[PDB]
């Protein structure tokens, strides 16, 4: 549980997927 | 998924498939949220209406998939269940209030690039995130249309949170607050639903504050597969929360 929901491929490694900053652009508004 | 796309390798680690043994049929989405445990949604595996009752011997999950038929070495990995933990209150009767189910693996699994558990919602990121208009992540490879046409890859799309009230208006069914709904508005331009065998899958956001996914909703129920003015509808992760913690703190 103290690893959950950060995904080998993407967070450990620093990159980001192809959408995910849909959802930040949401809880802000847009950019 | 409707409007969905390709997810990337490793998009979503914690995503499960539910099937029956015998005949081979996916049933259901499902998600990883620690090495034994498994969440889903209760009308998956017990649904009076259909004559559906599936114990622990009639189901197998699959985790670490990306391609919906196609056997992926080294990387998959295929567990048997230990018990079966349906919500003592889930009502299939009504309105599918309680919609929630655990699953036990009968051993645990190893964690690697591919499979990875999910975050669950603590009380301050229920309020940060769990807000009308913003954006949770569903993920399956249930159908891309109305039963009455399969996709060879894990299917993405990210969806607003819809305000209860809209929520309310879109149904004639009485609506809880176990529940949340989520979809676009009609003329937006933007579509996208969970369909037909997504259901039981995980409805995910991302933290600002700490970068962790988080499961929210899982995929319960609606009107239809992308149907104007149609949300979806969700099982309120964070509000039976006790329930999940009281299930795994005890049979774990
Ligand atoms: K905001």
């Amino acid at each position: 549980e103290a690893d959950c929901g950060l995904r080998p491929l993407f967070e450990k490694k620093s990159l980001e997927d192809k959408t995910e900053r849909e959802l930040l652009e949401s809880y802000i508004d847009g950019r | 998924i409707v409007e969905g796309s390709d997810a990337e390798i490793g998009m979503s680690p914690w995503q499960v498939m539910l099937f029956r043994k015998s005949p081979q049929e996916l049933l259901c989405g499902a998600s990883l949220i620690s090495d034994r445990w498994v969440l889903t949604a209760a009308h998956c595996l017990l649904y009076p209406p259909w004559d559906k009752n599936f114990t622990e011997n009639d189901l197998l999950v699959r985790i670490g998939k990306h391609s919906r038929t196609r056997y992926e070495r080294n990387i998959e990995k295929i567990s048997m269940l230990e018990k079966i933990y349906i919500h003592p209150r889930y009502n299939w009767r009504e309105n599918l209030d309680r919609d929630i189910a655990l699953m036990k693996l009968k051993k645990p699994v190893a964690f690697s690039d591919y499979i990875h558990p999910v975050c669950l919602p603590d009380r301050e990121t229920a309020a940060s995130l769990l807000q009308a208009g913003y954006k949770g992540r569903v993920t399956g490879w249930g159908n891309l249309k109305e039963t009455w046409g399969q996709p060879s890859v894990l299917q993405v799309v990210n969806l607003p949170i819809v305000e209860r009230p809209v929520c309310k208006d879109s149904t004639r069914i009485r609506i809880t607050d176990n529940m949340f709904c989520a979809g676009y508005k009609p003329d937006e331009g933007k579509r996208g639903d969970a369909c037909e065998g997504d259901s039981g899958g995980p409805f995910v956001m991302k933290s600002p504050f700490n970068n962790r996914w988080y499961q929210m909703g899982i995929v319960s129920w609606g009107e239809g597969c992308d149907r104007d003015g149609k949300p979806g509808f969700y099982t309120h992760v964070f509000r039976l929360k006790k329930w999940i913690q009281k299930v795994i703190d005890q049979f774990g």
